[PDB]
RNA sequence: AUGGUGAACUAUGCCUGAAUAGGGUGAAGCCAGAGGAAACUCUGGUGGAGGCUCGUAGCGGUUCUGACGUGCAAAUCGAUC
RNA sequence: UUCAAAUGAGAACUUUGAAGACUGAAGUGGGGAAAGGUUCCACGUCAACAGCAGUUGGACGUGGGUUAGUCGAUCCUAAGAGAUGGGGAAGCUCCGUUUCAAAGGCCUGAUUUUAUGCAGGCCACCAUCGAAAGGGAAUCCGGUUAAGAUUCCGGAACCUGGAUAUGGAUUCUUCACGGUAACGUAACUGAAUGUGGAGACGUCGGCGCGAGCCCUGGGAGGAGUUAUCUUUUCUUCUUAACAGCUUAUCACCCCGGAAUUGGUUUAUCCGGAGAUGGGGUCUUAUGGCUGGAAGAGGCCAGCACCUUUGCUGGCUCCGGUGCGCUUGUGACGGCCCGUGAAAAUCCACAGGAAGGAAUAGUUUUCAUGCCAGGUCGUACUGAUAACCGCAGCAGGUCUCCAAGGUGAACAGCCUCUAGUUGAUAGAAUAAUGUAGAUAAGGGAAGUCGGCAAAAUAGAUCCGUAACUUCGGGAUAAGGAUUGGCUCUAAGGGUCGGACGAUCAACUUAGAACUGGUACGGACAAGGGGAAUCUGACUGUCUAAUUAAAACAUAGCAUUGCGAUGGUCAGAAAGUGAUGUUGACGCAAU
């Protein structure tokens, strides 16, 4: 009852395309089907639909963000870069 | 007359089947049959206190 | 053609009425050359093209 | 088109105005117990609605036929 | 020979953009008194997905300064901005992610999106899923600000050019393999008739300068003068060099 | 074992060509075309199904009484109870804090 | 050479619509059980993924180098596919 | 295909009767879209035409026939097409469609010389054409013809526009009450302006439910069969649009405050942001009852009698079943670098300009009543003869409805309803053929080459190699089994408190008995295995000699370009594609 060993969600692709493409797909396929925490809302209820739009089933809140994840590591660090500059323009 | 003999269980040996077992009766159908019977029995036994709500749960996950 | 335009049905009517044998008494007129309707039509031989 | 049940209103209908016609039907129905009774249906052609009234009791029925304005052309059976 | 395929694009026709399912065009608000001087607040009424454009869109609706009504503008959602977020726009609008500020009102190091090239042209640079431009410095000598554009080149533009704080949403789309022709098909099914692509070397001569066949080979250099005439411009155009490099970075 | 036919020249199974099978006083099978279903009107600012409001195709709302197109409360049609409860409270608390916004900023005015 | 006419066939994009028996496989997600000092690991279910598979209609046209080859047919017919 | 009769100068071929058969609901059945255009229907009729024939016809002659407020067109907008102020062009005209433009028309007061000039005033980057499959106001049943019918007849309705009067509701607290609330209602003023909603939307999957169909029990009829058996076989037993009450998964409200966490779907989601529980509110999709409506329709019976026609009576009832079939639909779920039209049109809310009563007025979103609803199409075929292929051509051309058995099954084979039995015919059975079969022994020795043929084949159980991108390879290979009959055991629903009552299914495993050892008995239905070259894969193309190893593809790399731009279009332009674009981009290899 373990089912697979490596492939997982990507048993779907069977044998085609070859390991690495299938491999890298798997990683992001898993990101985009994940259920994420809600900022405003607390609940683990943010599901994806269409690249970048991320909306909370429970409280109907929608966030812009990553194509395959809620929040870019690049967006994240820029978040901080911005606040950092902001706190300076009011100190 | 034949349909009669069929439910006397008569014309369905191993050489009277052309469909896979799954094809003639689907497994998922069986399960849903089997499952809802258990769900319903566990329900009745709760609205009757033959078993407590706590045991129920356990048996509900167990079914 | 089932649901048709007036204009065509219009032409269809004229096309039906042209379609008959030459009036026999015309063959009795004086100095008459005509013998038959040499412009007769029939839906299974020569089409109308609308 | 409409069923009527008030015995007061039905009479208010039999005159009305637009009412110039009505009809009287007799159904040989059966009751739940299974005894041959005589249901009689009273129908009045409105102007855009057929008000019909159902009376199971033959009594208040064969009374009511003689309760209509006699200036009303009534079809019988 | 015959008019080659790349010339045949210019007459539009078969090759126009498939735009039925698009929202509207994405633009910034028209630069008016409010945004010229102070700021103006709006609510993002929904964030939505434009067809043929990874990167979602923000329908954020402002009131009308000059009349009783609501005016919906179509913004490109800048990642993290959400429904119900308030969107303040103008010279005096504070440094939060989503607002749209002139390029003079932002400190060096600020990163922004959907920036105008001339003030009031309502958006121009950094608009593709995940992109952004970075202010590097300022200059009162004409209201100008120097930025870093996603391509890497630096451009000096008016400080009255607006941008919207932050990075375009739509994340790292290209990080995921298309896997199969089908997926690419649908991709361009919503953009434009450019797929698949027939290699010219598989053409006959009459369709392409490469199409000269009998062994599939380009025959002469594949690197064409900038001054060559349409009909000859196929391949590596005014290429100032060719081949593999590992170039790491760009123009700093 | 009886078969049937459209009653309109349109021969293609589209949406406007939906068909019902009906047995009739004739005791014969007959088709009837049914106008496509309606959808419940939706909350202005939360898109929920408006409760108490009847569900007809658009022009059929012109044939109908007005208790059919509302409920008795502010935003009868339009928005959905909690959507106006939230609406009211938000207004209050803000207008309240407006006062406070001002008396308080008036206060540190005299501080200077 | 000049001036005209064709996308009713066909190639491609767009718009709006319509269509495709029955089976084999059993991917994510979820439930329970067993072994174990632990970490974990095993078993049994459930679920129903795929430019997945056997195979009609559909679309196609591999082979017989079959039939026909003054034809049913200026491209068809049969089997096979 | 056959027999006979009828009609006729004349009969293999026409009609009626009988037999024998086919199509087998994926139809040789019933309708339509394109297209045709009278081919439809009746009568007369056979020179030509139907590659034999003809008394027959889609032929020839003569006539008849297509009835609408509700079915379409018509209105709307789609890709697009295209007038206008303009800008190019010697010009035929090219470009542009809100475009560098003085681009309008709505309300209503003033005036009671008048239905009218005007005095208020908001609102308007704005031709039009473009769907008989998209959007869309409203009709159903029965009956009727030689041929028309959602069009005529009869009955029952609905919509739209215009009129309006009576009733009812509302008010001295003027513009309604009730319910804690979700909200209820026969109503219950609402200009400008703003806003919200419907119109209005992908695909797949399992699950719930309706409709029709399928199967079936009792009975009330008719029919068949009856040497003998069968309380038997076949069949009839129906209920429209619309109206009233009633009816729902979802959802929402009130009470209440949860770890021993509970609730809970086939599918594991939900709950202090208020679960479970108790009690309500909604949507009316859909079902039930009644009206419509038995007077209709269906099935029988007894009389009547040249015809037309009847006439009089009965009966038309009460259940059951489900992984059933088709379809409709609900709440979920999977999928995307795809997230799956528009506009006309209808409604609502916010707003409160205004107009309104007490001896009286307000309101026609409540019931009732009056009037009108044009124009064009409407026949029929829709294909092995009504279209396109010179034709009555074995080709081609969009779509809907879909019964029984076997069986996994819309397969194959057999049948019912309906429809055909039409493809010149007679006599013989040489060669050689085209299509279908079979061969002793050998088993590819044939041949360029196993070409052609043969062999395998369902299902249950067992079993299963190298290699591998760990997914596969794999139905690998290799085996046993399979009929009939009689039994055994296991697997469910409902009603009464570990039993008990009642109902209703087939399916699964096992055992005995049996036969010329047969049994996926027809039908249906993979041959396998070891390698080399080669393209990764699914996909594509030389319509009519090449389907491949060629083209494509994902993947990889390179080039150009920051809009005063790159690539491309144009004779020219205030011209155009990419562009509803902006480097996670477009363009070029
Ligand atoms: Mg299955
Ligand atoms: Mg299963
Ligand atoms: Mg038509
Ligand atoms: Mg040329
Ligand atoms: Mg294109
Ligand atoms: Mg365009
Ligand atoms: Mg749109
Ligand atoms: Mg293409
Ligand atoms: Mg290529
Ligand atoms: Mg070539
Ligand atoms: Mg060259
Ligand atoms: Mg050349
Ligand atoms: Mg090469
Ligand atoms: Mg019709
Ligand atoms: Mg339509
Ligand atoms: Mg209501
Ligand atoms: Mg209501
Ligand atoms: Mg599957
Ligand atoms: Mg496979
Ligand atoms: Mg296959
Ligand atoms: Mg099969
Ligand atoms: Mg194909
Ligand atoms: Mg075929
Ligand atoms: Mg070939
Ligand atoms: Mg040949
Ligand atoms: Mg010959
Ligand atoms: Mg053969
Ligand atoms: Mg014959
Ligand atoms: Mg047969
Ligand atoms: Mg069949
Ligand atoms: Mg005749
Ligand atoms: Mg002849
Ligand atoms: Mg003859
Ligand atoms: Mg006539
Ligand atoms: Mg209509
Ligand atoms: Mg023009
Ligand atoms: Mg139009
Ligand atoms: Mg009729
Ligand atoms: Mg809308
Ligand atoms: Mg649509
Ligand atoms: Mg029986
Ligand atoms: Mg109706
Ligand atoms: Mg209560
Ligand atoms: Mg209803
Ligand atoms: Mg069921
Ligand atoms: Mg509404
Ligand atoms: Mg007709
Ligand atoms: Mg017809
Ligand atoms: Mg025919
Ligand atoms: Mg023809
Ligand atoms: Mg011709
Ligand atoms: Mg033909
Ligand atoms: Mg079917
Ligand atoms: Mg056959
Ligand atoms: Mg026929
Ligand atoms: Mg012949
Ligand atoms: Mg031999
Ligand atoms: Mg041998
Ligand atoms: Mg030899
Ligand atoms: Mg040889
Ligand atoms: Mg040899
Ligand atoms: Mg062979
Ligand atoms: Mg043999
Ligand atoms: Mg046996
Ligand atoms: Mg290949
Ligand atoms: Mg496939
Ligand atoms: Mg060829
Ligand atoms: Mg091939
Ligand atoms: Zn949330």
């Amino acid at each position: 009852a373990k089912r697979t060993k490596k492939v997982g969600i990507t048993g779907k692709y069977g044998v085609r395309y070859g390991s690495s493409l299938r491999r890298q797909v798997k990683k992001l396929e898993i990101q985009q089907h994940a259920r994420y925490d809600c900022s405003f809302c607390g609940k683990k209820t943010v599901k994806r639909g269409a690249a970048g739009i991320w909306t909370c089933s429970c409280c109907k809140k929608t966030v812009a963000g990553g194509a395959y994840t809620v929040s870019t590591a690049a967006a994240a660090t820029v978040r901080s870069t911005i606040r950092r500059l902001r706190e300076m323009v009011e100190a | 007359a034949h349909a009669q003999s069929k439910r006397e269980g008569r014309h369905s040996g191993y050489g009277k089947r052309k469909g896979t077992r799954e094809a003639r009766l689907p497994s998922q159908v069986v399960w849903i049959r089997r499952l809802r019977v258990l769900r319903r029995l566990l329900a009745k036994y709760r609205d009757a206190g033959k078993i407590d709500k706590h045991l129920y749960h356990v048996l509900y996950k167990e079914s | 053609a089932a649901q048709k335009s007036f204009r065509i049905k219009q032409k269809m009517a004229k096309a039906k009425k042209q379609n008959r044998p030459l009036p026999q008494w015309i063959r009795l007129r004086t100095n008459n050359t005509i013998r038959y309707n040499a412009k007769r039509r029939n839906w299974r031989r020569t089409k109308m093209n609308i | 088109a409409r069923e009527i049940t008030d015995i007061k209103q039905f009479l208010e209908l039999t005159r009305r105005a637009d009412v110039k016609t009505a009809t009287v039907k007799i159904n040989k129905k059966l009751n739940k117990a299974g005894k041959p009774f005589r249901q009689t249906k009273f129908k009045v052609r409105g102007s855009s609605s057929l008000y019909t009234l159902v009376i199971n009791d033959a009594g208040k029925a064969k009374k009511l036929i003689q309760s209509l304005p006699p200036t009303l052309k009534v079809n019988r059976l | 020979g015959r008019v080659i395929r790349n010339q045949r694009k210019g007459a539009g026709s078969i090759f126009t953009s498939h735009t039925r399912l698009r929202q509207g065009a994405a633009k910034l608000r028209t630069l008016d008194y409010a945004e010229r001087h102070g700021y103006i607040r709006g609510i993002v009424k929904q964030i939505v997905h434009d067809s043929g454009r990874g990167a979602p869109l923000a329908k954020v609706v402002f009131r009308d300064p000059y009349k009783y009504r609501l005016r919906e503008e179509i913004f490109i959602a800048n990642e993290g901005v959400h429904t119900g977020q308030f969107i303040y726009a103008g010279k005096k609008a504070s440094l939060n992610v989503g607002n749209v500020l002139p390029l003079g009102s932002v400190p060096e190091g600020t990163i922004v999106s959907n920036v105008e090239e001339k003030p009031g042209d309502r958006g121009a640079l950094a608009r593709a899923s995940g992109n952004y431009v970075i202010i590097i410095g300022h200059n009162p000598d004409e209201n100008k600000t120097r930025v870093r554009l996603p391509s890497g080149a630096k451009k000096v533009i008016s400080s009255d050019a607006r941008g919207v704080i932050g990075v375009i949403a739509g994340g790292g789309r290209v990080d995921k393999p298309l896997l199969k022709a089908g997926r690419a098909f649908h991709k361009y099914r919503l953009k434009r008739n450019s797929w698949p692509k027939t290699r010219g070397v598989a053409m006959n001569p009459v369709d392409h300068p490469h199409g000269g066949g009998n062994h599939q080979h380009i025959g002469k250099a594949s690197t064409i003068s900038r001054g060559a005439v349409s009909g000859q411009k196929a391949g590596l155009i005014a290429a100032r060099r060719t081949g593999l490099l590992r170039g790491s970075q760009k123009t700093q | 074992a009886q078969r049937v036919t459209f009653r309109r020249r349109n021969p293609y199974n589209t949406r406007s060509n939906k068909i019902k099978v009906v047995k009739t006083p004739g005791g014969i099978l007959r088709a009837q075309h049914v106008k496509k279903l309606a959808t419940r009107p939706k909350c202005g600012d939360c898109g929920s199904a408006l409760q108490g409001i009847s569900t007809l195709r658009p022009r059929q709302y012109a044939t109908v009484s007005k208790t059919h197109k509302t409920v008795s409360r502010a935003y009868g049609g339009s928005r959905c109870a909690n959507c106006v409860k939230e609406r009211i409270i938000r207004a209050f608390l803000i207008e309240e804090q407006k006062i406070v916004k001002k008396v308080v900023k008036e206060q540190t005015e005299a501080a200077k």
